[PDB]
RNA sequence: UCUUAAGGUAGCCAAAUGCCUCGUCAUCUAAUUAGUGACGCGCAUGAAUGGAUUAACGAGAUUCCCACUGUCCCUAUCUAC
RNA sequence: UAUCUGGUUGAUCCUGCCAGUAGUCAUAUGCUUGUCUCAAAGAUUAAGCCAUGCAUGUCUAAGUAUAAGCAAUUUAUACAGUGAAACUGCGAAUGGCUCAUUAAAUCAGUUAUCGUUUAUUUGAUAGUUCCUUUACUACAUGGUAUAACUGUGGUAAUUCUAGAGCUAAUACAUGCUUAAAAUCUCGACCCUUUGGAAGAGAUGUAUUUAUUAGAUAAAAAAUCAAUGUCUUCGGACUCUUUGAUGAUUCAUAAUAACUUUUCGAAUCGCAUGGCCUUGUGCUGGCGAUGGUUCAUUCAAAUUUCUGCCCUAUCAACUUUCGAUGGUAGGAUAGUGGCCUACCAUGGUUUCAACGGGUAACGGGGAAUAAGGGUUCGAUUCCGGAGAGGGAGCCUGAGAAACGGCUACC
RNA sequence: GUCGGAUUUCCAACGGGGCCUUUCCUUCUGGCUAACCUUGAGCUUGGCGAACCAGGACUUUUACUUUGAAAAAAUUAGAGUGUUCAAAGCAGGCGUAUUGCUCGAAUAUAUUAGCAUGGAAUAAUAGAAUAGGAC
RNA sequence: ACCCACUCGGCACCUUACGAGAAAUCAAAGUCUUUGGGUUCUGGGGGGAGUAUGGUCGCAAGGCUGAAACUUAAAGGAAUU
RNA sequence: CGCCCGUCGCUAGUACCGAUUGAAUGGCUUAGUGAGGCCUCAGGAUCUGCUUAGAGAAGGGGGCAACUCCAUCUCAGAGCGGAGAAUUUGGACAAACUUGGUCAUUUAGAGGAACUAAAAGUCGUAACAAGGUUUCCGUAGGUGAACCUGCGGAAGGAUCAUU
RNA sequence: GAUCCUUAAC
């Protein structure tokens, strides 16, 4: 039963506004979804104009997508590993927006290795040609073929899941990658 | 809901109210003319000087 | 300034990002747009390494309305400061003027280097904060 | 307030409609249509006191019911329905074929077309665009779309419908050196023969038209109209031709003709 | 004017000073010889035999309130000696 | 319609007020009071409370009928005319009333949504619903309860009603019902490198992720790991573009995934010309409906600029512990301290902030008639607000709704 | 001067529009070619492009004042009207009066302020001074 | 140090009225109905009343700010005999 | 033989102060309580779409007498189930009641002290003339009462005046 | 230097 309005705040001076309306319906707001992990479930609320909302709570498979591939696949996630605004969202595993997440991604390990085929640690003439044809981009660096030998990738939520009840999202490669493993090693 | 109906009036009493000229004026002017009452010389009065403030915002201008 | 990834988040520009597989020329890619109304995008905001996603060059807001002038009165506040639009309110009783004035705050991108006593004109633009509705599109100092 | 108002009252109904304050407390108000609230004319007012083709509201509403009275082409069996500027009514019996057009005083008066021009139609293209699966098409003035138009057409142009199907006739190009027709406001009514024109980025272009007595003034993109190219109009005039008579010549006119 | 010289001024009061007296009025209470505030021809107040007021202080005297309770309704039980 | 006179003195000239004078979409009261139009009329105090009676319901040829209601087939054999009732649909959020709260609030003018819905209306928009994909599909088409009526029932009592018997689904879950061009992954070999093909699936939008495209301004040569189109192979390369405003991460198509699937007559009234191998076959129009929607009106929310009365016997105010701003997130139809976490200390103010008062809803307006001005505007129009006080909410596109509920007072 | 009516092969002031005596009145790309070097016999094949229009920009500031949309409709002055004058309210009139025809319902303030627009007189800000000053 | 003249800046004096004013009078109290050089402060009939209250300063006396209820037709200024 | 001042006498009215740890109403507000609607971790009355063996074994087959599938006149037995009214953890909107006060008003109050207005009151004359001590101002003291006096000031003085 | 006062205005 939250409100959205500007008019039950203090002025930019300070000035208290009095009170003039009652509550009105298009400046309603409502609770979060506070979406889980663990046996998907989804409501369906009716906003301004039908709209129906899907509001995730305890969803657990998502859709995640590789950066340089625009490759997308559907996977179940860990969990939550960091959230850039709190803790406690960490702490007790809530799903939001640019949240950072471990991910089993074995789908993406079976995928690279049928794709390429070049393991990790230590035959028709159609794949020998396509190998060929796709070949000396396999080298690209060895943070990655860290994550993909460990099996649990660092992949961040994108969507809002309080909207569409989707917990999709995209991993991190490069740049926010580095950002996000200094920030959780950083002690 | 309805549209007001417009009304005005049509006659603007004088400001000074006793005077023997303007009073005998009137009265001299109704009785020759035939009328009962001043509320007609008022009226006319008020037309004139509604013609006359219009003639002279009209000659205001070049 | 010194440190751009200061914040607990990664600011990036929304929808993109650089793929590291091919080495290119100028590796790094920025993105910007013209705000229009004959206002140009500073040489240093070319390259600089700032993010400011409320920046009307690099980020996503959209300038639209009344363009408006003022001389910055207070510069302590990040990313945006406070204008002062000194005019003269006419007294049709008594045929004179009153020097009344407004205090527009507005949002500076880093691009800028402003100070209290420099002449600034910002745009009209979505709504960015409690009261900000405005962005700073050029600077007259020197 | 809680949702639409759905009423309409005497003393704030436009203008151009001229009822009489007295003789009914409320004004017909226009149902949703192809024209905006205001600038648009319903049937209703036409049919009782544009026309006197039927002295009351219920006797309109009967008619129009029973598919006497078709716009458009079609017949719109609404009792209020809101018929734009420069649309065709055409009714079948005793042919009466009028186009819906601005006079010179500012209102919607009775101007009578052929078969010809109250077969076909002109319109303002308001905005080109691109929609579902990539096709081109564009939204006119009466908010009705044509999809499939040839590139070359711009925005504020014309264009030309055989009211046999929604595709264009013929098409108008806005340029420098073209009959105008300006509806709204105080240049409401008239022709302009627009000249010349300057861009002020920002919002609220204006352009400078001189007529055919050379009487030059101004109005805004949205309230012009371009109608043909010089000389022969693409549809009939109404008497008047859209000149705004200088206000000193009607009432030698009138003493005239009275 | 008389008596012994002056005749109680500022103040204050049923005051630790008032007989009558549990004075009269108001307030506090359900109810008040109590308390407080007023009144004052004050048996018999009153100006360094100091008058009035006064923050702070008080194992000083008094009233009410909140808290708390075996003071009480109405007693019972337990320990040591 | 630019007007003054009486009163201070024994008399005078003054300031000065008192009084007089005239008018009120300002009331009231008294004396009085025949009509032609003509209309304000519980506004002040009491936005106080109400006896009683009414103010929202509704359908066509065309959503659903069997009441055992009315009437008749010389034209339908299963009604097909009204049809009381009841279920579905759209309302009832319109209208009207009052002016309580309300002093950058509302509101007037001006702007913007490049920051936000689309049944209502208008034009147009699915040969991709073959979805374990060639005997799992019936396409001239598959299912589940139920309201009148039948009853031995109710009280000072409700617009109260349950279990029994079948009825209609547009009440609600289902999926086949009318081809591709072209592209990618699957998938026999010439034994080899100029390269694949039989046949299989995938390609509409409705939500999301990630990657693209969406910039032609005058200008010349050479290995690139591999010629990109097709061949005279000293490569001609032309047609490389899909578009507007001030521009966008715009529209828009494309790439790998998305759906727990949101979708595209499993409807009603009106004609029956002709093809025949004479079959409950072959065909074919006029009217409402949801559909992906695209765009137009009816709008609603937020919104830039400016402007509001009397007060300093209100000078400093604003951080319950959000006040200013920033980052991230959530919520909303959307931006935003609208709300949460973290960070810095900011924001307004003698140009009057903050506070108090308002016998303050605002504007278009009314009253003066020299000009300038003064005062009010609840109220016939517009914009707000409320239905006894706040609070909450379902339904609905649209209510924090009150002739809708949920509580307290 | 022409079958109660008024055009001008000049003497008055010029709202005004141009160029000149130091007045420099602001791009490169472009156009059917501009005041056209084209002249074939006085529709005829070659001057400096923004007088109108597209991209690179130099719009440094105001206040003020003149324009042009905008403060909705009644309400204001008012055009017209045998609602008998009327206040009002928009009518209504002309006939072949058995069929028909037609003028009508405009203009100013548009209560402050934003929007483009000619001027720049009146009061400031601004320039180049131990020159990082302009070409 | 005096005398004569000139000048600047002063404290001031005589006459008319150029003017002003109700007059007394005024070289400003003039250049104000032929009304506008800039600016600050104060007043709006006489009382109640410089009172009450709230502030604020003071040791106090009091100072500064400063009402209203109510009452009244005059109170006042300058001159005439 | 004018006017005129104040104190004390009588009547009325007005406001002010005032014990009552006054009262009421309205905010706003710290710490508490908190109906109800709402989202939610749980909860399960109550409704059936699909397959199975253990049945007396009918009625029909190969002998016609035992040796055998078929829908079934049934029930503690297996899931995928899907709708689900009660109740209930956590959380937000948060109506109504206390303890303290910014503060805004309205109002009761014993008494106290003023002011104003009432035909001829008493006591004295303070000012108006040099008002009989010129008047006034500020300040302080005194005093039945006007008022008197000290100090400084003013002329609005009773002096525009002493080369 | 006592010369203090004058039933109430018109």
């Amino acid at each position: 039963g939250i409100s959205r309005d500007s008019r039950h705040k203090r002025s930019a001076t300070g000035a208290k506004r009095a009170q003039f309306r009652k509550k009105r319906k298009f400046e309603l707001g409502r609770q979060p979804a506070n979406t889980k992990i663990g046996a998907k479930r989804i409501h369906s609320v009716r906003t301004r104009g039908g709209n129906k909302k899907y509001r995730a709570l305890r969803i657990e498979t998502g859709n995640f997508s590789w950066a340089s591939e625009g490759i997308s696949k559907k996977t179940r996630i860990a969990g939550v590993v960091y959230h850039p605004s709190n803790n406690e969202l960490v702490r007790t595993n809530t799903l939001t927006k640019a949240a950072i997440v471990q991910i089993d991604a074995t789908p993406f390990r079976q995928w690279f290795e049928a794709h390429y085929g070049q393991t990790l640690g230590k035959k028709s003439k159609n794949a020998e040609r396509k190998w060929a044809a796709r070949a000396a981009s396999a080298k690209i660096e060895s943070s990655v073929e860290s994550q993909f030998s460990a099996g649990r990738l660092y992949a961040c939520i994108s969507s809002r899941p309080g909207q569409s009840g989707r917990c999709d999202g995209y991993i991190l490669e490069g740049e926010e990658l580095a950002f996000y493993l200094r920030r959780l090693t950083a002690k | 809901p309805r549209a007001p109906r417009t009304y005005s009036k049509t006659y603007s009493t004088p400001k000074r109210p006793y005077e023997s000229s303007r009073l005998d004026a009137e009265l001299k002017l109704a009785g020759e003319f035939g009328l009962k009452n001043k509320k007609e010389i008022y009226r006319i009065s008020f037309q004139l000087s509604k013609i006359r403030r219009a003639a002279r915002d009209l000659l205001t201008r070049d | 300034e010194l440190t751009v990834q200061s914040e607990r988040a990664f600011q990036k520009q929304p929808h993109i990002f650089n793929n590291p597989k091919v080495k290119t020329s100028k590796r790094t890619k920025r993105w910007y747009k013209n705000a229009g109304l004959g206002f140009k995008t500073p040489k240093t905001a070319i390259e600089g390494s700032y993010i400011d996603k409320k920046c009307p060059f690099t980020g996503l807001v959209s300038i639209r309305g009344k363009i408006l002038t003022g001389t910055v009165v207070s510069t302590k506040m990040h990313r945006t400061i406070v204008i002062r639009r000194a005019y003269l309110h006419y007294i049709p009783k008594y045929n004179r003027y009153e020097k009344r004035h407004k205090n527009v705050p507005v949002h500076v991108s880093p691009a800028f280097r402003v100070q209290v006593g420099d002449i600034v004109t910002v745009g009209q633009c979505r709504p960015i904060s409690k009261t900000v509705r405005f962005n700073v599109v050029k600077v007259s100092a020197a | 307030a809680r949702g639409p108002k759905k009423h309409l009252k005497r003393l704030a109904a436009p203008h151009h409609w001229l009822l009489d304050k007295l003789s009914g407390c409320y004004a017909p108000r226009p149902s949703a249509g192809p024209h905006k609230l205001r600038e648009s004319l319903p049937l209703i007012v036409f049919l009782r006191n544009r026309l006197k083709y039927a002295l009351n509201g219920r006797e309109v509403k009967a008619i129009l019911m029973q598919r006497h009275v078709k716009v458009d082409g079609k017949v719109r069996t609404d009792t209020t329905y809101p018929a734009g500027f420069m649309d065709v009514i055409t009714l079948d019996a005793t042919n009466e074929n009028f186009r819906l057009v601005y006079d010179v005083k500012g209102r919607f008066a009775v101007h009578r077309i052929t078969d010809e021009e109250a077969s076909y139609k002109l319109g303002k293209v308001k905005k080109v665009q691109l929609g579902k699966k990539g096709v081109p098409y564009v939204v006119t003035h009466d908010g009705r779309t044509i999809r499939y138009p040839d590139p070359n057409i711009k925005v504020n142009d014309t264009v030309k419908i055989d009211l046999a199907s929604g595709k264009i006739t013929d098409f108008i190009k806005f340029d420098a050196g073209k009959l105008v027709y300006v509806t709204g406001g105080r240049n409401l009514g008239r022709i302009g023969t627009i000249v010349h024109k300057e861009r002020h980025d920002g919002g609220f272009d204006l352009v400078h038209i001189k007529d055919s007595l050379d009487n030059t003034f101004v109005t805004r993109l949205n309230n012009v109209f371009v109608i043909g190219e010089q000389g022969k109009p693409y549809i009939s005039l109404p008497k008047g031709k859209g000149i705004k008579l200088s206000i000193a010549e009607e009432r030698d006119r009138r003493r005239a003709q009275q």
